[PDB]
DNA sequence: AATACTTTTATCAACGCAA
RNA sequence: UUGCGUUGAUAAAAGUAUUGUUUUUGUACUCUAGAAGCUACAAAGAUAAGGCUUCAUGCCGAAAUCAACACCGGUGUU
């Protein structure tokens, strides 16, 4: 894990994904910006390499799961060792590609083990957002009291007004047919 | 030598104990519980069988999609146009060719609205709206309504060339089947891929309906609300397990009133209660039974004439008969046996006796064609009933609704077969024969027998709480000599049967409240000392805790929000909208003046269309909306020529946004919320670093059914999110949890003062560690009453909301038993319970 | 994962485990301490919550693997939510218990893909340590040329003075035999 | 959420007839 | 207290219809082919947050039960 400006663009992109109003994100406990400091941080003003470690590691944890903070280090490892990837695209597009490849390996090797559900995210006033993302886990890596060790977090970008079905078979089949509308 | 006295009220039960010699007061307390109002299971049952309609509507659409996909007509379902007119496509495709996508929109709009089916002031309007179906399909009716009046759906009045009347979009579901059959026959003549199995499967999708005696479920779904039970069985009629049991054999089902045995018993008991100047013998009884059996037309008059000629004296000498409303002679005949002799295809004369009892069980329970046609297969012998016989008894039971819709006898066939040989010879009633024949927890008293015989829902809860108080008292203070109490006779008989079968005599008695009011007038916390008065004729509190987890999480009403600046805002804030419905109504005009006087710019119309707000400002000034309605019609919008739309409603910025659930859709533009979210419990934490308590707060909405197994829990990461919000540090330690009506002790550490309250909730979610407290001794906490030195005063309204993150307090949890003996704890467990 | 007072102690304990001198640790180019500030950090003079993000994450990235920061997050959840776990041990003891639990759960289910190897941790002297930790990884979660997705490092506390047997089957038998000693 | 329609089973009350 | 016959209330459970609230899209109205998203109408999606397997006349989700812990329906104590 390294902290640089690519992590700032990744934080800004995923904040733009899960939160419709920005006031819900930067006023969370642990992050706790003001409006002037947010308009300074968002507009390239203040450095991220010199910020507090607790504030950066609280911004990284609300948007990524505890397993998705492992694929950021491996994405940074394979991204700073290839001239064919640095010039073409930014870091978050490669991160989305990495996450989708690991999902494809999950669906190939361990297809009768993949479970999922709707996730809810807590905003800056405590009132949560029902169905903020779609969480996808491996049931063999269950841990205890409803927490999983291998877990991912997607979001659907679909045009048809038809929600994701419930049950293990219908949800797995929806994920298999719509493997392009999730980022 | 102790005396127990109980005061059994609506929402409280008082209890006291005396010693009967010295008269000292041993114990006195009061149990307080909520009253079991019957309005809550009505809301739960209404929403339970109101979600099934939405579920089956959606499943009709799913089955239609699978039908189109399986027959090869449409492959993918993404590019179907939302913005066509379905009614024009229905009326057009009666005689033309629709190219596999217009047919989909037509048939889907058909199955989204099918009609009423019970017809095989409201009925007068369906009578008016059904005469035009003699030559037109409902699609034609709705299309002419659409292109004549503009408006199609709802119920709406309109003025035609003749007279003002009413229009309603309800048509019977026979016309929808006829229209769909014509459409699919024409499209089968055009499209050769519509098979006859396709139109049959679609027509079973459209007009399919379960029956009222079938209930929910499937062969493999196995719900316990209809048939197909979870025990592996399968009923025929889900009301066939609700039939009550016999009076003297509590494992036998009752007998049908129109059986052979019930009518034989009723006639043999009807004329043994008849005294003739001295009772009728066995031979004349067998003769009159054979005379009422083999007779085409019997009655209550010809029976009295026949007994008058059989004993040869007269008719008016006889006394003992059952009189009627208007004074006559009423006596049982074999009415269902003489009526069942009018069947030309099946002969009942040489038919068995038990077969005449199963034929009245089937014809008494089942009322439809499919019920009787299905309940003649499993119960009876295989065969034994031809199809013409089955149809003739189906139209027989449909023709006689008053005879077979009477009900069920209060005895059984197994018992009534033990008296019919007896009341032939010995001329007696049923009661003397049953008297001369005699048919009729190990330490504590169980509640299953006594709540069984209470049916008022307010009384049964009080009865169970009094039973629990009695069980706790005889566990604590040995045994008594008197149990005096205060629907009423059955607990007397239950306690008497309990102590009588246990070979220990205690005087259990009731007393009237007028006597005790007389005692209070004569002799000179409200339930306690009055229960002591009850036990004298011969404190501590115990509340009931509310700890049920799945309750109403929020409203079901969907609200719309907008981002605006109303009044004195510096930046854009989110605002919950409202709506004035039916402006012409008197309450709509009072509400319009209520919004209009305090703020003019709260309306959305004033900010986006101001020109037409200079057409609503004149009828409120120089004319109020109902007068303009009857004068010129509705208050139309602003245009150059008078073709603007009408005005019936006005939506406005109602309020600011507080507690909610954000249920905004995928492709939305504004935030869409659910309001009115309620709290459940609170967890109490403590840290030795600062030395002050922290208090979480959970809601009903924070838990969910989880994603792999379906269990109801809250995970640890979401719990840590709620911990981060509410100000609880991560190295604090967990003390206990508090539900509703739990007793909470607050003790000061500098000057050692103690109070204890009841927990209510965790109000004001802007400050931290604020908690609402209810009083210990009373039920209102009214006034500006003072408290201990660290908390402060009760507020002006009567609501104690205190921030318990103080610097000197200390907090304990009190667990009172049913008698009120308080046990004070300080540390419940290692980890709060999250999995249920 | 959070950054608080119980992360500095884990960093200091793992630095004492892997490096033979402290001067090899705090002069690496991501960390870059001086001898006054290192004793100020080692004695409790500074706050780890307000330190620079790149330096703290560089320390945590040098000492730990990319997969074990996920385990740090999960162990922090289970550790702070329980009372006896909080008040009976330090955090690094429960972290080693969590690591051993996951290792035995790895061997119990599918032991045919568990492989191991030697570890070479670089220092600030140009040289390094040739064998300080033992790597154990899963063959199914292989990423690229030499990268593994799921991987952990252990240390040998045996007092028999015997070297590591190289090869798959013998090392698997040795780590299964010595399951009660390594931490 | 909130009005229209259909059906079954059970339990109390109140009056009359045997006890 | 047991049986029978009428008329009144309550309770529990089941099967349907039409709307109401809200989101998007289309036409009309308004301002200059664009915008505005107010006022109408018509479609399509949702309707306590959510979840399941049996793949379908599919199913569950707003009631009641309540002092805890320890020792073999009973026994002990803050």
């Amino acid at each position: 894990m390294k902290i640089n400006d690519d992590i700032k663009e990744l934080i800004l992109e995923y904040m733009s994904r899960y939160f419709k109003f920005e006031n819900d994100f930067y006023k969370l406990p642990g992050i706790k910006f003001t409006d002037a400091n947010w308009q300074k941080f968002k507009n390239g003003g203040t450095d991220i390499e010199k910020m507090g470690a607790a504030r950066v590691n609280a911004m990284l944890d609300c948007l990524f799961d505890d397993f998705e903070l492992a694929m950021i280090g491996k994405a940074q490892t394979n991204y700073y060792n290839d001239n064919s990837l640095k010039m073409n695209m930014p870091f978050y597009t490669y991160y989305d590609m990495f996450k989708k490849q690991q999902l494809l390996k999950w669906l190939k090797n361990n297809r009768d083990d993949v479970i999922g559900g709707t996730g809810r995210m807590y905003t800056a006033s405590g009132n949560y957002i029902a169905n903020a993302y779609l969480e996808v886990a491996l049931e063999s890596s269950s841990l205890g009291s409803g927490s999983y060790m291998l877990q991912m977090r997607f979001k659907d970008y679909s045009k048809g007004q038809e929600p994701i079905p419930s049950g293990r078979q219908n949800r797995l089949e929806w994920i298999e047919n719509n493997l392009e509308n999730i980022r | 030598d102790l005396v127990l006295g109980l005061d059994i009220g609506i929402g409280s039960v008082g209890v006291g104990i005396l010693n009967k010699v010295t008269g000292e007061i041993i114990h006195k307390n009061s149990r307080i519980f909520p009253a079991a109002q019957a309005e809550n299971n009505l809301v739960r049952r209404t929403n339970r069988q109101g979600r099934r309609l939405t579920r089956r509507k959606k499943h009709r659409r799913v089955r239609l999609n699978r039908l189109f996909e399986e027959s090869g007509l449409i492959t993918d379902f993404t590019k179907i146009s939302i913005n066509l007119n379905p009614y024009q496509l229905r009326v057009k495709g009666l005689t033309d060719e629709l190219s596999n996508e217009e047919l989909f929109i037509a048939l889907k709009n058909m199955v989204k609205h099918r009609g009423i089916s019970y017809l095989d002031d409201y009925a007068q309007i369906v009578k008016e709206n059904s005469k035009q179906l003699e030559t037109k399909t409902p699609g034609q009716i709705q299309l002419e309504r659409y292109q004549t009046y503009g408006q199609l759906r709802g119920d709406f009045t309109v003025e035609k060339d003749g007279k003002k009347h009413r229009l309603i979009n309800v048509f019977p579901t026979s016309a929808y089947r006829s229209e769909a059959l014509r459409i699919l026959q024409t499209q089968q003549e055009f499209n050769p891929q519509i098979t006859d199995e396709f139109i049959n499967r679609y027509l079973e999708i459209l007009t399919g309906k379960r029956k009222y005696y079938h209930g929910p479920g499937n062969e493999k779904s196995r719900t316990d609300y209809g048939r197909y039970r979870t025990s592996g069985e399968t009923l025929d009629n889900i009301f066939g397990i609700l039939i009550g049991k016999c009076t003297f054999y509590p494992d036998e089902f009752r007998a049908a009133k129109a059986s052979y045995t019930a009518q034989e018993f009723n006639l043999l008991n009807d004329l043994n209660n008849l005294t003739v100047p001295k009772k009728l013998s066995k031979e004349q009884k067998n003769q009159i039974i054979n005379y009422v059996k083999n007779e085409k037309a019997m009655g209550p008059a010809k029976l009295f004439k026949y007994i008058a000629k059989l004993l040869s004296c007269d008719v008016a000498d006889i006394k003992g008969y059952r009189i009627d409303k208007s004074g006559k002679a009423e006596i049982h005949t074999f009415e269902a046996y003489r009526k069942m002799k009018t069947l030309e295809t099946l002969d009942i004369e040489q038919m068995d006796r038990e077969t005449l009892d199963k034929l009245a069980y089937v014809l008494t329970l089942n009322t439809e064609r499919e019920g009787i046609q299905e309940a003649l297969e499993h119960e009876f012998a295989d065969g034994s009933f031809s199809q013409k016989q089955v149809d003739e008894l189906v139209q027989f039971r449909k023709a006689n609704s008053s005879i077979f819709g009477k009900g069920w006898h209060n005895f059984s066939v197994k018992l009534m077969m033990e008296l019919i040989p007896e009341l032939y010879e010995t001329s007696e009633e049923q009661m003397t024969i049953l008297t001369r024949l005699g048919k009729q927890k190990t330490k504590y008293i169980d509640e299953k027998l006594l709540t069984e015989e209470i049916y008022n829902p307010v009384v049964a809860k009080s009865v169970r709480q009094a039973i629990k108080i009695v069980n706790a008292a005889i566990k604590e203070y040995g045994d008594f000599d008197n149990i005096v109490i205060e629907a009423s006779r059955v607990v007397l008989n239950a306690l008497q049967e309990h102590f009588r079968a246990h070979k220990i005599d205690t005087k259990v008695s009731v007393v009237r409240g007028q006597f005790t009011s007389q005692l209070r007038r004569h002799w000179g916390h409200h339930h306690a000392v009055d229960a002591l008065i009850i036990a004298a004729s011969s404190i501590l509190f115990s509340y009931q805790v509310d700890s049920k987890f799945n309750r109403k999480i929020s409203d079901a009403t969907i609200y719309a929000t907008r981002q605006a600046k109303v009044g004195k805002d510096k930046a854009d804030e989110t605002y919950v909208l409202g709506k004035i419905k039916d402006i012409y109504t008197q309450d709509g005009y009072d509400a319009f003046m209520k919004i209009y006087k305090k703020d003019k710019s709260k309306f959305l119309m004033y900010r986006h269309d101001p020109q037409t707000f200079e057409k609503v400002i004149e009828p409120i000034l120089e004319n109020p909306f109902l007068k303009y309605k009857e004068e010129h019609g509705y208050i139309r919008k602003y245009s150059k020529k008078g073709n603007g739309p009408e005005i019936k409603s006005l939506k406005y910025y109602d309020s600011k946004l507080g507690n909610h659930i954000d249920i905004t859709p995928k492709d939305s533009n504004n935030k869409v919320v659910l309001q009115s979210v309620s709290p459940w419990r609170a967890d109490v934490y403590f840290n030795k670093t600062t030395g002050k308590y922290e208090i979480l707060g959970l809601k009903y909405a924070d838990l969910q059914f989880e994603k792999g197994t379906g269990t109801y829990k809250i995970s640890q990461e979401k719990y840590n999110d709620i911990k981060k919000k509410e100000g609880v540090d991560s190295d604090s330690e967990f003390k206990f949890t508090l539900y509703k009506n739990d007793l909470l002790l607050v003790k000061d550490t500098e000057t050692k003062e103690q109070q204890l309250f009841r927990f209510l909730s965790r109000t004001m979610p802007k400050q931290k560690h604020y908690v609402e407290l209810k009083p210990y001794d009373k039920q209102k906490f009214e006034g500006g009453e003072a408290l201990i030195k660290v908390l402060g005063n009760v507020a002006n309204s009567g609501q104690c909301k205190k921030g318990l993150g103080k610097s000197n307090i200390s907090i304990y949890k009190v667990r009172t038993d049913v008698l009120g003996n308080q046990h004070i704890i300080k540390n419940e467990g290692d980890k709060p319970k999250l999995d249920f």
